[PDB]
């Protein structure tokens, strides 16, 4: 704006709260410490926690929290000052701090949902994860004018001024001009957390400097900021002051508890819990129960290799649970996004929006760390196909555009099932073309069951029958419970036990040598962290190891 | 349409019933 | 803050009668030939070495680097008020803009206060002024200009990647009218411009005259114009990002310098583009000087280690350590890795293509290991072989929004110039494409009978080829027309080709499993103490290893010869899929130039030349 | 070669197979991402 009050008393009674707020004497002098780390380090943010705020002075806390504007820019000054106090050159090398603030807030700690029209003008802090995504552009903020004729200078704040008061020419001396950066993104709140009835809510975010590159779509973020509007269509927006990244990841006890292994096997019910309703396939729900546990990074220092990226596909005869499984994975979701058939909604695209060209992020981004389902795979069309390949491998998404490059992060799962087109039996042809996918990227799934519908009528009976006997005429919350503690276990490996597995795994290699081997020796580590995360052991147990080598016996029938 | 009378959805037919 | 007018003075002086040190202390005038040869118009284009006036005017210097397109300005304005006192005769008019400026000049005498009725100071230059970057700034990496650094005279280093042809750029663009008889003038900065319709000039508006203005070419001034996009360096970009692209505009005698591909350095001014809420702008960079590096043509004495420890034992056993084994495939990575870059002075031009060919991606995932070939090498670039479709190399229309029209592109070979090449996923390649490989292995004989694209294109990076095998393992079983699916003369024409199987070997199947199980037991990868150690240190003893530069002996050739002559009865007793010929020849001269580099002695070296004979048995005939 | 999209169909009719059959494999192979269809969308894509 550029308007100014002339020796407000109201200001400089703030300026000198926070410039005494800002030498910390009587204590350590944390915030100076941190003031001497940012003079060193060449930075110019200062992020001072709330709480202290609080604890001096619960008038300007709560005066910064009703009014934003004002209180923020007094702030501002008071760094200002005090910098200047400890070191002028430093200060003179800049021109203006900017403020960050982080911490604990009682009330205006909000969801897009929570963020109604209430906290206009207010300081507020948004929770979720980055959907659309716009470029770098550097936004002007002063920029200055000099005339050659009548040789005065020009300057203003934020059509361009282009002509003088009388028309002379003017060519701006562009270094005296101040150019900031600037980025436009959006944020959706969590998948778990809005309900799925209600329309979502979509909140701008605008970045200044310092902001651009710290956060990329598709992480996880907390945006604080002044949520102030731009004046016949009247949009809210956030301008933000600081942005931190995200993804770290009662009666749990008495779950602890419940759930002693000391006095029965309680994977024998557990594997069950996933499918009520499906008679059979027993093994398939070991891999699906696998499949939402296991972990999902690995400190692999220098470089990378296989991680939790470990994914199983389904192809199988219809209503053969092929398709209702993925729902059952779906109700029950630990971060999980559902997709299906074409999708059609910019795995890694643009859409090349004009008069604008943001960043939309796609299905398998928005699921960072936890499970994508989806259905009908062979939908897909070859656009996805070519870009679907590469995903699974690094483990990022690769978005090439015309001077658009950015991998965003992908670390993550695939579900995917597909029904056989128009494959029946799915036994006299290898599957390896039967399926239609011929390509390579068979090999990269760990796991591929086939649910033929071989005539076995004694097993199959009992399939129809019982099924429909298990309404009982006359435990879903568990598994949440479990998998939110399990995620926080790394089950690390026991020599001793370890080689137990490649004792067993030496005649596994001659039945097969009459379906890849190179890859199964790197899917044995899942295997074996998954049944310790059944029982939160931090180490792998022989016995529940033996059941890990019978599995991939079990997993090619 | 003008397993044998099958188009272009080969699994919308098995959500129906065979109605004269 | 400062008047112009003293800095205006300030650098008249300097020019004219201040001194400096560089012929042994001694003024010569060193800028005054210049002047003169700018006077006789016989030199277009004027440098002016910002290190000179450094040397004795820090102040001016650090004036200029904090705001460059003003004292640019300042500077082009003060030579050109420099010249008209160094004219000593008549100018002979050596083209159409002298003879314009001339009779301008004698129109402005002959008729000798209003801002707005004089000559525009770029119209009469006939010279272009530019700077050199000092020394005292160290370059900066791209991502590191950020917005805060627009207006400030930076330096950047890359790799040009699209450069547009050579076209008239139009300055100041001169309007007649049939009325007023004189010359209007519109200085031209943006991209875009609009014609004038009705002159604004004084004298029609006071007559109220038809005003009627044709534009013309005659008297305009035009200026050289590129385009070119650069791309970081990829051995300083950060493994978790990606090399990005800024574009920078050169005009002038400064064109015509930078080739696709090649390593520049560039300095320029950072300035912003318009486009005719908020106010948006893009931005671009004016060169002023590219320089080339020179490589792209054609105390104590107990801080290295070359003859004494051997290169085999210490640099081949830290390459590649996420691989289970394959210690004689990784031997032939360091040839590749060396590559064919150091060449003797012979004209030996063949030498510096390796085209090694690896068959069966599934493999014992040694599809991991082309990155550590990238990293590690220098002068290497990161390349994928499925990064792209086959418009990627060819010119197709698409949907485009900042520019681009008739857009000429390469593919990924084109952009690793001379360096390692990396492809992926040979089979998915469409039968077109396959052939424009095979048109790269004729050295260099890329033709194309499209109507609009006949581009001939420069290969000479190093190209590794990874092949997925023909869905499955190959069998026996299978005679001739059946076992090998990718076309056979195809693979004939690559140098090496190397296939895996994974055999039931107990004894080696066992030292799989020993080495996973080390896994997640501890942070160290490569159990055998070896240390990654910082890439600064390896690169650095690397680099003066190419100085040596050894010449292998012709006379040690005669010995060579009797392995072709027993390889011909192995040939004809197996009658086996695969078949060799003379190439082998040509091959095993130059795969024992590499290996001798180890030794640099050239005397007598028997044992290097014949382990590349054994390198070959080791893969054919493994049963 | 010599067996393409507009002679197909008649062998179907030379093999007493009427219309109805192409629409079944035919129309539903390239459909399935077959290097035919493929081969159309980049050779024939202004050649015709």
């Amino acid at each position: 704006a550029g308007t100014v009050v002339l020796d407000d008393v109201e200001l400089r009674e703030a300026q000198r709260d926070y410039l005494d707020f800002l030498d910390d004497e009587e204590d350590q002098g944390i915030y100076q410490s941190k003031v001497r780390e940012l003079i060193s380090d060449n930075q110019y943010r200062l992020i001072v926690n709330v709480n202290d705020l609080r604890r001096k002075n619960e008038k300007r806390a709560n005066r910064l929290l009703n009014n934003a504007f004002e209180e923020l820019v007094a702030f501002q000054r008071a760094l200002k000052d005090f910098v200047a106090s400890i070191d002028a050159t430093y200060a003179k090398q800049y021109e203006e701090f900017y403020v960050g603030l982080e911490g604990s807030f009682g009330s205006k700690h909000v969801s897009p949902r929570t963020l109604t029209s209430c906290f206009l003008s207010c300081v507020v802090c948004v929770e979720g994860i980055v959907t659309k995504c716009s470029l770098v552009r550097p936004k002007v903020v002063r920029s200055v004018h000099y005339c050659p004729a009548t040789k005065k200078t020009i300057e203003r704040r934020y059509v361009y001024p282009t002509k003088d008061e009388e028309n002379n020419p003017l060519e701006t001396e562009y270094g005296l001009s101040v150019y900031k950066d600037h980025q436009t993104i959006t944020i959706q709140e969590m998948p778990e957390k809005a309900p799925a009835g209600q329309l979502p809510r979509s909140v701008d975010v605008i970045l200044d400097d310092d902001l651009v590159d710290k956060a990329k779509p598709g992480d996880r973020v907390q945006v604080v900021g002044t949520y102030r509007c731009l004046p016949g269509t009247f949009r809210t927006v956030l301008i933000a002051c600081n942005v931190k990244q995200m993804s770290k990841d009662e009666d749990i006890a008495k779950i602890k508890k419940f759930s002693k292994t000391r006095s029965k096997d309680i994977f024998d019910q557990l594997a069950k819990s996933l499918a009520p309703s499906i008679h059979g396939h027993d093994y398939v729900k070991k891999a699906i129960l696998c499949l939402l546990l296991g972990g999902v990074e690995r400190d692999l220092e220098n470089g990378s290799h296989i991680r939790g990226d470990i994914n199983i596909l389904l192809i199988g005869d219809p209503s053969v649970a092929k398709s209702q499984l993925l729902r059952y994975v779906l109700c029950t979701a630990p971060r999980a996004i559902p997709t299906t058939g074409r999708g059609s909604s910019g795995v890694g695209l643009t859409a090349a929006v004009t008069t604008d060209r943001r960043l939309e992020a796609g299905a398998m981004v928005l699921a960072d760390r936890g499970v994508v389902c989806i259905d009908e795979f062979d939908k897909m069309s070859d656009m996805d196909r070519t870009a679907i390949h590469e995903v699974m491998e690094q483990g990022r998404v690769t978005i090439a555009k015309a001077g658009i490059h950015a991998r965003l992060n992908a670390r993550c799962s695939v579900l995917a099932a597909a029904n056989p087109v128009y494959g029946r039996y799915d036994q006299y042809k290898t599957p390896m073309e039967n399926i239609g996918l011929q390509d390579s990227l068979l090999s990269r799934f760990d796991l591929l069951f086939i649910m033929l519908d071989q005539m076995d009528p004694e097993q199959d009976r009992e399939i129809s029958d019982h099924v429909l006997r298990m309404h009982r005429y006359r435990s879903a919350a568990f598994m949440k419970k479990y998998i939110h503690v399990a995620k926080i276990i790394k089950p690390v490996l026991t020599q001793e036990s370890a080689t137990y597995i490649a004792e067993e795994y030496s005649r596994l290699r001659s039945q097969d040598s009459m379906p890849v081997t190179a890859r199964t020796l790197e899917t044995l580590i899942r295997l074996a962290t998954a049944h310790a995360k059944a029982r939160m052991s931090k180490t792998v147990d022989l016995q529940d190891a033996e059941e890990a080598v019978e599995l991939v016996q079990y997993a090619y029938f | 349409v003008f397993e044998d009378n099958i188009d272009f959805m080969p699994t919308i037919l098995s959500r129906f019933d065979m109605i004269f | 803050l400062k008047d112009y007018a003293l800095e205006k003075e300030k650098v008249k002086k300097f020019l004219q009668e201040f001194y400096q040190d560089d012929e042994l202390g001694k003024k010569q005038f060193k800028y005054g030939n210049q002047l003169v040869r700018l006077a006789h118009r016989e030199q277009v284009a004027l440098y002016v070495d910002l290190d000179d006036v450094a040397e004795d005017d820090p102040e001016l210097v650090d004036s200029i680097c904090e705001n460059a397109r003003r004292y640019a300005k300042l500077f082009a304005d003060a030579v050109q008020e420099l010249l008209p006192q160094y004219k000593e005769r008549e100018v002979v008019n050596k083209d159409v803009l002298d003879v314009y400026i001339e009779h301008r000049l004698m129109m402005e005498q002959r008729s000798r206060r209003s801002p707005q009725n004089q000559y525009p100071a770029e119209l009469m230059r006939r010279f272009e002024l530019y700077f050199q970057g000092p020394s005292s700034n160290k370059p900066r990496v791209i991502r590191e200009v950020r917005a805060d650094s627009v207006g400030k005279l930076v330096t950047v280093r890359g790799i040009v990647t699209r450069v547009s042809e050579v076209k008239p750029k139009m300055v100041v663009a001169t309007y007649t009218c049939d009325q007023c008889g004189a010359e209007t003038y519109q200085p031209i900065q943006s991209p875009t411009f609009m014609p004038l319709i009705m002159c604004p000039s004084q004298e029609c508006q006071t007559n109220r005259s038809g005003g009627r203005l044709y534009l013309q070419t005659r008297g305009s001034r035009f200026i050289k114009f590129q385009e070119m996009k650069m791309q970081e360096h990829s051995d300083q970009v950060p493994v978790g990002n990606i090399p990005r692209s800024i574009t920078v505009l050169v005009e002038g005698e400064n064109t015509r310098i930078a080739q696709p591909g090649d390593h520049v350095s560039v300095t320029g001014i950072f300035l912003p583009i318009l486009r005719t809420q908020g106010l948006l702008s893009e931005t671009y960079l004016e060169a002023h000087r590219i320089v080339k590096m020179n490589k792209s043509e054609d105390t104590r004495e107990e801080l290295r280690q070359i003859a004494e420890e051997d290169f085999y034992e210490k640099l081949a056993a830290s390459i590649a350590p996420e691989i289970y084994g394959h210690e004689d495939v990784k031997k032939a990575l360091l040839l590749l890795l060396v590559g064919g870059v150091d060449q003797s002075p012979r004209g030996m031009k063949i030498r510096g293509n390796i085209n090694i060919c690896l068959m069966g991606d599934p493999g014992v995932a040694k599809s991991q290991l082309l990155s550590y070939i990238d990293r590690l090498a220098p002068r290497s670039q990161y390349t994928t072989g499925r990064g792209s479709s086959g418009v990627g190399l060819t010119a197709a229309v698409l949907r485009d929004s900042v520019s681009g029209e008739l857009t000429l592109e390469g593919g990924a070979l084109v952009l690793a110039d001379q360096g390692v090449c990396c492809i992926d996923e040979f089979d998915k390649m469409a039968e077109a494409d396959r052939t424009a490989i095979h048109e790269v292995m004729e050295q260099q004989t890329i033709s194309i009978a499209k109507a609009g694209i006949l581009t001939t294109l420069n290969a000479r990076c190093s190209i590794l080829a990874a092949a997925n095998p023909a869905y499955g393992r190959y069998n026996p079983r299978r005679s001739l027309e059946q076992n090998i699916q990718l076309p056979a003369a195809l693979l004939s024409r690559f140098d090496l080709l190397w296939l895996i199987q994974d055999r039931p070997d107990r004894d080696n199947d066992l030292r799989l499993a020993q080495h996973i199980t080390y896994v997640h037991q501890h942070s160290r990868q490569p159990p055998s103490q070896f240390e990654p150690l910082d890439m600064k240190l390896m690169r650095r003893y690397i680099a003066m290893c190419r100085e040596k530069q050894p010449m292998v002996p012709e006379s040690l050739a005669d010995y060579i010869t009797a392995a072709y002559v027993e390889m011909r009865r192995e040939a004809w007793a197996s009658k086996d899929a695969t078949y060799t010929s003379a190439r082998t020849l040509l091959a095993i001269l130059r795969l024992s130039t590499a290996l001798a580099r180890l030794r640099m002695v050239d005397v007598v070296e028997k044992e290097d030349v014949n382990e590349a004979i054994r390198l070959m048995e080791m893969s054919k005939d493994s049963l | 070669s010599q067996v393409s999209e507009h002679s197909i169909i008649k062998d179907f009719t030379k093999q007493k197979y009427p219309e109805h059959a192409i629409h079944k494999v035919l129309q539903l192979m390239l459909r399935r991402g077959e290097i035919q269809h493929r081969m159309q969308r980049k050779v024939l894509y202004r050649l015709k």
